[PDB]
């Protein structure tokens, strides 16, 4: 078996898939199970007819993941469930590698924990675990849409890059020079999708009913209805009154998931009992705390704040390069007018002499982060780059970890 | 000013102007009257109750309530007295280790299933055993020495910002709405209302 | 008239890579040089004016 | 017709040598930043100049206009995003000026040869009684 495995670990939802495919399989990484005690695995949470009252728990914390019990029981689902994820099917994957990727702020003992989790169990051949961060760069190898936005205006893989990834736990940004990122200039802010969903819990609580046991509604309702102010807070408000939308309570008995309409469109008539929550101002307001964090009353700097810090930290030289090449990375972007407004932004604080421009995949970036590993496995370099089994068994699991993807090394 | 106008010579300083309808003539500082970064503007207090509000937003469920002095203990290395102490806020919950879930997963890959053996009995071997039954706290990754202390420091220091905290300007919007105009602090409280709505609203309870 | 040598220089030194922007945002010579005629063009402009 | 240049949200400013001679007081030179919308410089300009801001009188976090032709500040007034700071200001806040803040442009104006007449007939200029 020449091409490998891809897994992009996620906090929220892992991409698991073969190298050949060009979209990865979606499985959640979660597990909720209802107040009466019948658990369901973290695939089986969509099919559950009652989401009112659930109890929570996600293997994937803040920082990193701990107890790999049921990250181990997951990636087995993944990887021996043929029926469940269509076309996949495997035995033992012996011959098989493993191309992973996992954060560069990684604990030495959990990345250890990690390294033998995957291969001293599951009797791998070959693996490279790097942050999504280092692929990207890979997007020369192979051509692909790529939609490059000018900020002022109104070997194979690119030495020159600055990446910042925003998904459900927390966001990082990241500085790659030569191929290897830089590991001090990196600067992690911690609204991720996590607290994106408890903002807007808050906000509709300061606005309509609660939901606080009710969260599936909150991230459904957060991946479906915002967008983020185009222009400015205050001229964003001035569009409250004439712009609004409405969401309908799902009615466990009628449809397990709700709807949002817009009052303009008649193409939906229908007159329902439950009631129906209006949001005018959340829309906008909610995406706004990227740069306002202290519109929910917190010390925390700010993403500009963030960017221009982090690029102070980079030496004078490579400060203006990185900036000429930036990629949105992370499932938090497919908000509309992020990327735009985010641009707007860091070049209005950049000064005149160098031009920022902004690269954002089409649609979500998870599964283009994912396409891009299944060119990193099709490209050769990670042949040269890629490690052996007698190399994991003629040395500890401590030498590989403090080694070769040891992030103390590459400081 | 009106030209030509009588004083007592007491006083009389040009720059104090006080006026009331003398309810209590007292000045509010008569004798003390009482009884850029973010860490200067707001004090060690102000950013730790900021802290314990981010924190208390990042749970998503009323177990991990009380787990947030172990999650800030964890974050920042303080114990869980004066979290518990001064911050004044406002089996699912011990990890996902329960044996339910781990004989209700044999249905989930149940459809196709084709195991085999391919192990030995070795020290990696009990460790993975170990990490299999993991069961392990943050707070006994840190307490623990198993991980090194220029870790630590390069984990807990590569993120916070230390000099320039702020370069936006704030808003300031009322607390309850986003009337943008005419903002004002409130008389007790000392938090910004815009309109009447806002005002009856946060009397009661914010207020 | 000493500015416009160097630039005319520069420009036919490397004007056939370095001129394009899709090669001033991925470089680390070359974009230089774009700075550098760029920055003698504004030199040479504000000194007309 | 006529080229002018000019620049136009001001960040910081820093006035100032040893005098070694007849200078009371000497001020070499001025630093002044501005911000705009399309990045952000810093300059260095005379003391003049310098003379000239102290009678606008301008604050730092303030939005003026600046012309090298005349070597005029005018000042524009203070920053927009600048406002709530108290509960009350009678100046108007005005927003922050859009474009590259090193603006190089050109005016045509007609006019008639009685207006050049009137002007230097009854010039405008003075400052004494
Ligand atoms: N179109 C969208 N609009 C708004 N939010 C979205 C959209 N798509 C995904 N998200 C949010 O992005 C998050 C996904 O993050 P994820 O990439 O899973 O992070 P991680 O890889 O760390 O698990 C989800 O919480 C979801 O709410
Ligand atoms: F693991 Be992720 F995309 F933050
Ligand atoms: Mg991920
Ligand atoms: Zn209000
Ligand atoms: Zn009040």
């Amino acid at each position: 078996e020449t091409p490998p495995i891809v897994i992009d670990n996620g906090s929220y939802e892992i991409k698991f898939g073969p190298s050949t495919n060009k979209k990865p399989f979606r499985a959640l990484n979660a597990l909720a199970k209802d107040k009466f005690g019948t658990s369901y695995l973290s695939n089986h949470i969509k099919n559950i007819k009652d989401i009112s009252s659930i109890t929570f728990r996600r293997p994937h914390e803040l920082g990193q993941l701990t107890l790999w019990e049921l990250e181990s029981c997951i990636w087995d689902y993944c990887l021996f469930n043929p029926s469940e994820f269509d076309g996949f099917d495997l035995k033992e994957g012996k011959g098989h590698h493993l191309v992973a990727s996992e954060s560069c702020m990684t604990l030495p003992e959990l990345s250890k924990h990690a390294d033998q989790v995957i291969f001293e169990e599951y009797e791998f051949d070959s693996l490279f675990k790097s942050p999504v961060a280092v692929f990207v760069p890979f997007t020369k190898s192979y051509k692909g849409e790529m939609r490059t936005i000018s900020g002022k205006d109104e070997s194979d893989y690119h030495d020159f890059q600055l990446v910042i990834d925003s998904g459900f736990n927390c966001t990082w940004i990241i500085p790659v020079l030569k191929g290897i990122p830089y590991y001090k200039a990196v600067k992690k802010l911690d609204i991720g999708g996590r607290f994106l969903t408890g903002l807007l819990k808050e906000t509709l609580s300061f606005r309509h009913y609660n939901m606080m046991d009710e969260t599936i509604l909150v991230n459904n309702i957060k991946e479906q209805c915002l967008f983020v102010s185009p222009v400015s807070y205050f001229d964003s408000f001035k569009t409250k009154d004439k712009h609004a939308l409405e969401y309908v309570l799902p009615d466990f008995q009628t449809s397990f998931l709700g709807y949002v309409r817009n009052p303009r469109k008649e193409n939906v008539p229908l007159p329902e009992d439950a009631q129906i929550i209006t949001l005018t101002d959340e829309l906008f307001t909610i995406p706004e705390t990227f740069f306002h964090p202290e519109i929910s009353q917190i010390t925390k700097p700010g993403i500009v704040e963030a960017i221009l810090e982090s690029l102070s930290m980079l030496p004078e030289i490579v400060r203006p390069l990185m900036v000429g090449n930036i990629v949105c990375t992370g499932g938090n972007f497919n908000l509309p007018n992020f990327a735009q407004r985010l641009a707007a932004e860091l070049q209005r604080q950049l000064p005149t002499d160098w031009t920022c421009h902004v690269s954002v995949p089409e649609g979500d970036c998870a599964l283009f982060g994912w396409e891009v590993m299944s060119q990193f496995a099709k490209t050769d370099s990670y042949r040269k780059a890629r490690v052996t089994r007698e190399e994991y068994y003629e040395h500890g699991p401590d030498w590989c970890t403090k080694h070769r993807f040891g992030y103390q090394n590459w400081i | 000013k009106a030209l030509v106008e009588e004083i007592d010579k007491k006083t009389y300083n040009p720059d104090i102007y006080f006026t009331s309808l003398d309810p209590q003539a007292r000045r509010y500082t008569s004798k003390k009257i009482n009884k850029h970064s973010f860490e200067e503007r707001y004090t060690q207090q102000e950013i730790l109750q900021s802290d314990r509000r981010f924190m208390e937003l990042n749970t998503e469920n009323f177990s991990d309530l009380p787990n947030v002095p172990t999650l800030l203990s964890d974050l920042t290395g303080v114990p869980r007295d004066r979290i518990e102490s001064t911050t004044k806020p406002i089996y699912g919950h011990g990890w996902v280790l329960k044996p339910e879930t781990l004989r209700e997963i044999q249905l989930s890959y149940k459809s196709t299933k084709l195991p085999k053996p391919k192990r030995k009995n070795t020290n990696r071997i009990v460790a993975l055993k170990k990490v299999l039954s993991s069961k392990r706290n943050l707070h006994s990754f840190l307490d623990s020495a198993l991980l090194n202390l220029m870790d630590k420091n390069v984990i807990y220091h590569n993120v916070y910002n230390k000099r320039y905290f702020k370069v936006l300007p704030l808003i300031t919007t009322c607390s309850i709405c986003g009337g943008y105009d005419s903002i004002s602090s409130c008389v007790n409280c000392g938090n910004k209302i815009c309109s009447v709505s806002c005002f009856k609203l946060h009397n009661e309870t914010r207020c | 008239n000493k500015l416009r040598e160097t630039n005319k220089q520069l420009q036919e030194e490397f004007g056939e890579a370095s001129f394009l922007n899709f090669q001033d945002a991925n470089q680390y010579f070359k974009y230089s040089n774009k700075q550098k005629l760029e920055g003698t063009v504004d030199m040479l402009n504000f000194l007309k004016m | 017709k006529e080229t002018k240049e000019v620049y136009e949200e001001v960040t910081e400013l820093t006035p100032e040598e040893n005098p070694l001679g007849g200078y009371g007081k000497t001020i070499s030179h001025v630093i002044v930043g501005l911000k705009s919308a399309k990045g952000t410089k810093t300059l260095r300009l005379d003391p003049t100049i310098y003379e000239s801001i102290q009678r606008e009188k301008v604050s730092i976090g303030d939005v003026i206009y600046i012309e090298a032709n005349t070597g005029a500040v005018k000042r524009v007034g203070r920053s927009d995003a600048y406002a709530t700071e108290f509960d009350l200001e009678t100046e108007e806040y005005v927003p922050l000026p859009k474009g590259e803040v090193h603006k190089k442009k050109e005016i045509v104006q007609d006019v008639t040869l009685h207006d050049l007449d009137v002007a230097n007939a009854r010039p405008q200029g003075g400052q004494d009684v």
